[PDB]
């Protein structure tokens, strides 16, 4: 079961927050909850639908963080000519994933953007 | 050896910046059709980064271009490269249907055509070919 | 058990979608279904037949000539012969006006059974497969 | 280069208008007095030379080059990671050809019949 202000779906508890935060601050806010939580993860379409039913009333059209960060690191970048990728000069930016409180489709956002969020833990 | 007409020498390679706007894949294909088989430029040192930035800056026709393709390409097959959620679970379900691939590298006008950025592969932009003549 | 809209065969669930999408977008669409499906892999004659039947029963697919399945070439090259018949390696190549065929499809002319390689960016119906 | 063959950068070339499939053309090249192969292109300049050579008698005929079975060796895999044990491919092979007036490559069925050019090192 779920504490007051949280909602239950298949053994987990979920709560949306409106306070805009960057990804790292949002994830930390969930981690500071009395039951240590995380930004929402989606394991199914039915789970995503439930979550947007939660966000729709108060988060509305706001962007909402989900628990995937730095999505362009780990892509196994290589040179088309087969040269060694030893020298590096990437811009220092990272992107994280978000959804709209209205829709389940994912969106890439700069990790320093401030968005609403939803926290999740297992009951 | 010897760079052909239109190509610029730096170290042991020849280079050319093209203002023809092409997707990353078309640009790489076009480079492979030049001379003895060029490719989108690899950048392997600070001096080569300086050189490529200068070369793009020398191209009058590239005055209003925001991005210029170079040969950086992600090899991971996934459409986003985080395979674990912050909660530790593996990514299976994904809802990327509205989004487009960002797994190609470019130089960008905003930062002087020096720092690498990733951008959308299917967008048409200017590009630079690098050749080892032979 | 399969969910609504899906058809069971030998421990997996299948659905043919009539929405025409590129191979990549079709695969992305499958990943957004249920607990993350993929384009169908075909691992036996019996599965090959069932998927053919599944396609044949989609009335919306009557005008459709190719249907995407999950076969994808992993080689980065635009054509997969790395040597000329004379033994020399391929470096120069002029593939500028040619589209590559690095994705696998089932085809109406051959009864949606035999695999054919085809152009990834062409827009076609597709079949998803999952474990329920 | 010997009589009937044309020289370019240390190699010898000869065009043939007799339509053959890819394998029969390649075999024919191998069976000439100087053992040769279907033409290979190592640069754009070489492709330009060959097209100059073909244009007069082959014209807009498709002309084979020495690349065969171009869709084999692509490391085909399933997007879901299943083993590719069972195979149900259509039996078809493609090979590359060029038009006798332009340097752009075209993928063709290897059993189509085209003109061709042979090549050997002098």
């Amino acid at each position: 079961d779920c504490p007051s202000g949280w909602s239950s779906y298949e053994g987990h508890c979920y709560k949306p927050f409106n306070e805009p935060k960057n990804w790292a601050d949002a994830e930390r806010f969930c981690k500071l909850q009395p039951k240590h939580s995380h930004l929402v993860s989606f394991q199914s379409a039915e789970e995503a639908d439930f979550v947007v039913k939660l966000t729709r009333p108060r988060l509305k059209a706001n962007l909402v963080w989900m628990g995937l960060s730095n999505i362009w690191h780990g892509c196994n970048w290589q040179w088309s000519d087969g040269a060694r990728l030893n020298y590096k000069d990437w811009q220092e930016q990272s992107e994280c994933l978000a959804f709209r409180g209205v829709h389940t489709e994912w969106l890439n956002m700069d990790c320093s953007s401030t968005c609403s969020f939803v926290c999740k833990f297992k009951a | 050896e010897d760079c052909d007409f239109g190509w610029s020498p730096y170290d042991q390679h020849c280079y050319q910046a093209f203002n023809e706007q092409k997707t990353w894949d078309e640009a790489e294909k076009f480079c492979r059709a030049q001379e003895n088989g060029a490719h989108l430029a690899s950048i392997e040192s600070n001096g080569e980064a300086d050189f490529v930035s200068w070369l793009i800056s020398q191209k009058d026709e590239l005055a209003d271009e925001d991005y210029v393709w170079i040969g950086l390409r992600a090899q991971n097959k996934e459409q986003q490269c985080s395979s674990e959620w912050s909660d530790g679970s593996s990514v299976s379900y994904e809802n990327l249907i509205d989004l487009h691939t960002k797994k190609c590298g470019a130089l960008e006008k905003l930062t002087g055509f020096r720092k690498w950025v990733n951008y959308y592969c299917e967008q048409m932009h200017a590009f630079v070919c690098k050749l080892l003549p032979y």
